[PDB]
């Protein structure tokens, strides 16, 4: 078969910049190639057919080509509407295969997220469970590195995440994070520190409290 | 514009078959191939199977013995009778018969056994930092509830400006979101802070003021 | 509409014309991959040319050339292969049989005439439709006849169109030559159908296998004419693989459009060949067809007609080469 | 188009009629 | 080598195809002038229509930038008619022995 | 080339009874045009006769 892999996913590039949505057939397909304008939760449009020929109703500012194996949907005059998913397809051979999708993102300056770790409530402690939490508000890019500290110690398991992604315009990124724990796995521990390393500043943003603080 | 269309987001119980649809429009499929595909989120539109003008159904092995297509050309329609990955956005397209371009929104199926699991809306305020902060963040963590979502507002929305309503995430098939807001210490705790929350299918509202410290 | 087709008429009036000896049509496995409908029409002019018929039957010039171009435009353009190119290969096989095959030393020029005109009227104005489709889709032409309705219509349009304006090449014929013409063409166009061939063929093979065939016994000779007719009706299979790919996968896709009609306006439970699903197994189903008419006919067309052997060989070369696509 | 039954299915699934 | 086509009745260069006139256009409307003269060959008959654009030395094409191009087009026209005369004989008479195959 | 495709020989000069050294190199430059004309027109003729007789062999098929 012929998988339509796309390494491209969530590039952060400014509006009007040229950009390339790479794709690659595992086998020959001829000129029979079909690029597409995907959206999550909503209807995808065609972009290109027959390697070069363009979809009816899509703007011509886009470019989309590649053939045989190597493929590339080079969007040009890119817009915020262009900052949605895109996927390559072969109609060349059964079974037809499809791109990974690529949700383009408008570029923006680095901005420090509003970090803040919070205690589980004692009212939550009555439940017998405790999810230590932290909230990181609005940042670029999405390559954020959250850094938990139970008693100063890093936690990659037992933690969970809850985060918004791309805005259709500026594409601000926000990320809450949590830390499900048994009431023993909370109360036996005391110190809790939400650090967050990011490219916005080389030093991780730091908000923290000992369990005694609450 | 010419377009396919399908049922919107749905939340079926586990072990319950869900009858998907693929209503093509703006073109007869009476002369066209039709191709069902699956999207597990932000990935390749993995293939499901297809049907020709011949009217005979065909399947991917992944959906063969599992999925049950019922499609008709003159009706321009393709039904697809049907895990956390199966909790997915199902797309479908077309192709010219002489050939070796349009899409539905992609049916957002959600398979999970849970029903009436009440929200655990945990009030969440920091143990005060030695850092000494003015624009202190405050938050809540609704937890262990099904299905998505729970309505949430800060002081019935007065503090919902710049609101951080992060998406719910699974916990033993019970969703959990971490909402957040921020207020000046100069105006705190003089300003009320409260996460009003309501969860329908659970048949349980929970409204929690953020009392100071916790 | 017609303004563009007559612009193609100036393409006849203003384009280079490669010679038939340059255009390999004498070679039975000819490359029709590069010819245009115009150039194939020109080869058809050769097909009326070298058979010594225009001298023996007083055909008009441009009336004949535009016999060729009119039959060219008349085919409906929705059709895949069964258009003017089909007539090109059929009368390619006919012209080649009667010249390259050197049969003229044997059979009479009257019979050469009947062979040629019936060869180009094997499938006049073909609509992408075989006998059975109209027999079940019930086009009025179907009720107009019964057996071999497309071909009874091809004799009908033989006697009609040749008598119709812009096509009177029969005009120069003497009443006897004319009589032998339309009659032998009647039986032959009935035999241009592969079916009524299957009907008439057994007497022929019985008269051929023993090397007892004789041309001073005229009905047997006319039966040979019909055998050559059916040998010509399916001659597209003789073509080379890079090309034959196009030709018989358009047999595939055209009987799949006609088969789309077989599963829309007809809705039969699919048969294995014209079902699209057997794209990887259609060619074997060509072979069961090919053995049913081609090789069986080209064996006798081998033991009597001679230089026409490649017309057999040029088919057989396809066999395994299609078996490959028949082998997924 | 009456013909031999051995021929008919070979008419019914092949190129002739 | 993408092809470009224009009917002999339509156009200004096409008008030259209709005429075969050598025809300077000192003001074209970095195009600013065009020397539109027939390709010619054996004759003034229009085998084709060349057109030069943007002169060096003297911003306009001169009447000097006409007839000399025609003299250049003598050698070019002979080279074209006769080299094409060569290639046609090549392709055609080669494809003939390609048809020779069976005998 | 300087390779001997053939050997010309002129006889009896007008203007100066002898051939000069001038009556040498000029003949060679004349033999550039004549030599190209010979090699290439004969190149044309060989293609003519041969490739023509080829289609003469094409006659049967």
């Amino acid at each position: 078969d012929i998988v339509m892999t796309q390494s491209q996913k969530f590039m952060s590039t400014s509006v009007g910049d040229r950009v390339s949505i790479t794709c690659k057939a595992s086998q020959n397909v001829g000129t029979a190639v079909a690029w597409y304008q995907q959206k999550p939760g909503q209807s995808p449009k065609l972009m290109i057919y027959s390697a070069s020929n363009r979809y009816t109703g899509v703007p011509d500012r886009f470019t989309g080509s590649g053939s045989g194996t190597d493929f590339t949907l080079t969007i040009s005059n890119m817009q915020s509407e262009d900052l949605a998913d895109y996927f390559c397809q072969q109609y060349s051979s059964y079974p037809l295969t499809f791109g990974a999708g690529t949700k383009l993102e408008l570029k923006r300056a680095d901005a420090a997220p509003t970090v803040s770790i919070f205690p589980p409530s004692s009212e939550q402690l009555t439940s017998g469970g405790a999810s230590v939490v932290c909230f990181l508000n609005n940042f670029y890019p999405k390559d954020i590195n959250v850094k938990w500290k139970i008693d100063g110690s890093e936690r990659q398991n037992g933690v969970l995440n809850s985060a918004t992604d791309q805005d259709s315009k500026d594409s601000t990124y926000s990320m809450s994070s949590t830390l499900t724990l048994t009431k023993d796995e909370y109360e036996r521990h005391n110190s809790y520190t939400c650090e967050a390393t990011h490219k916005t500043s080389t030093s991780p943003i730091v908000k923290s409290f000992n369990r005694n603080e609450c | 514009e010419v377009q396919l269309q399908q049922s919107g987001a749905e939340v079926v119980r586990s072990g319950a078959s869900v009858k998907l649809s693929c209503t093509a429009s703006g073109f007869n499929i009476k002369d066209y191939y039709i191709h069902w595909v699956k999207q597990r989120p932000e990935k390749g539109l993995e293939w499901i199977g297809w049907i020709d003008e011949i009217g005979d159904t065909e399947y991917v092995p992944k959906f063969q013995g599992k999925a049950t297509m019922t499609a008709d050309t003159s009706s321009n329609t393709a039904y697809l009778q049907l895990t956390s990955e199966d909790t997915a956005v199902y797309y479908c397209n077309a192709g010219h018969d002489y050939d070796r371009p349009y899409w539905g929104q992609g049916t957002l199926v959600t398979v999970s056994a849970a029903k009436t699991t009440p929200p655990s809306v945990y009030p969440l305020a920091p143990g005060s930092a030695a850092q000494t902060n003015s624009m202190v963040t405050l938050g809540c963590l609704v937890k262990g509830y099904f299905p998505e979502p729970v309505t949430v507002t800060w002081n019935s929305g007065s503090l919902s400006s710049g609101v951080h309503t992060f998406p719910a995430v699974l916990q033993s098939d019970l969703y959990t979101l971490s909402s957040s807001v921020t207020v000046p210490s100069s105006t705190w705790p003089s300003e009320t802070v409260t996460c009003n929350v309501a969860h329908p299918a659970s048949s349980t509202k929970v409204d929690k003021k953020i009392v100071p410290r916790d | 509409s017609h303004m563009e087709e007559t612009r193609e008429l100036q393409s006849l009036a203003a384009a280079v014309v490669p010679s038939a000896q340059t255009l390999k049509i004498t070679d039975f496995s000819f490359s029709d991959f590069e010819l245009s409908d115009l150039e194939t029409a020109l080869c058809t002019i050769r097909m009326f040319t070298d058979l010594n018929l225009v001298q023996n039957f007083q055909m008009k010039h441009e009336v004949l050339c535009r016999w060729i171009l009119s039959v060219k435009k008349n085919y409906r353009k929705n059709v895949a292969y069964h258009n003017w190119r089909h007539a090109f290969n059929t009368a390619q096989c006919m012209f080649a049989a009667l010249k390259a095959g050197k049969i003229q030393n044997k059979l009479t020029d009257l019979e050469i005439l009947a062979l040629l005109i019936a060869a180009l009227s094997h499938d006049l104005d073909h609509r992408g439709v075989n006998n059975s489709y109209i027999q079940r889709s019930e086009h009025p032409l179907a009720q107009l006849y019964c057996h071999s309705i497309m071909e009874h219509h091809h004799f009908d349009q033989c006697l009609m169109i040749l008598n119709s304006p812009g096509n009177q090449i029969l005009s120069g014929l003497s009443i006897e030559e004319y009589k032998t013409t339309l009659k032998i063409i009647k039986q032959a166009i009935l035999a241009t159908d592969l079916a009524l061939y299957i009907k008439r063929r057994g007497e022929f093979f019985e008269l051929i296998r023993k090397n007892q065939f004789n041309l001073e016994d005229p009905h047997q000779k006319e039966l040979f004419l019909a055998m050559l007719m059916t040998a010509c009706d399916l001659s597209a299979i003789t073509k080379p693989w890079p090309i034959q790919q196009r030709i018989a996968e358009l047999v595939a896709t055209e009987f799949w459009e006609q088969g789309d009609l077989e599963r829309t306006v007809l809705q039969q439970q699919p048969i294995p060949m014209m079902d699209r699903n057997k794209r990887d197994e259609l060619p074997k189903l060509q072979v069961g067809f090919i053995d049913f008419v081609c090789t069986q006919l080209y064996e006798a067309l081998t033991h009597v007609s001679e230089d026409c052997f490649p017309l057999l060989d040029g088919c057989r070369k396809n066999r395994q080469k299609w078996q490959a696509l028949a082998e997924q | 188009e009456a013909f031999n039954h051995l021929e008919l299915h070979e008419l019914a699934q092949y190129g002739i009629i | 080598s993408y092809e470009i086509r224009i009917p002999a009745d339509q156009g200004i260069a096409g008008h030259v195809a209709t005429t075969g006139q050598i025809l300077n256009i000192p003001d074209a409307y970095r195009t600013r002038n065009i020397l539109c003269f027939p390709i010619k060959n054996e004759n003034q008959e229009v085998i084709g229509v060349a057109e030069l654009v943007n002169k060096i030395n003297g911003p306009w094409f001169s009447k000097f930038d006409e007839d000399l191009a025609t003299a250049f087009s003598i050698y070019c026209g002979i080279s074209i008619a006769h080299s094409l005369l060569y290639k046609k004989v090549n392709e055609a008479q080669y494809r003939s022995h390609l048809a020779n195959e069976m005998m």
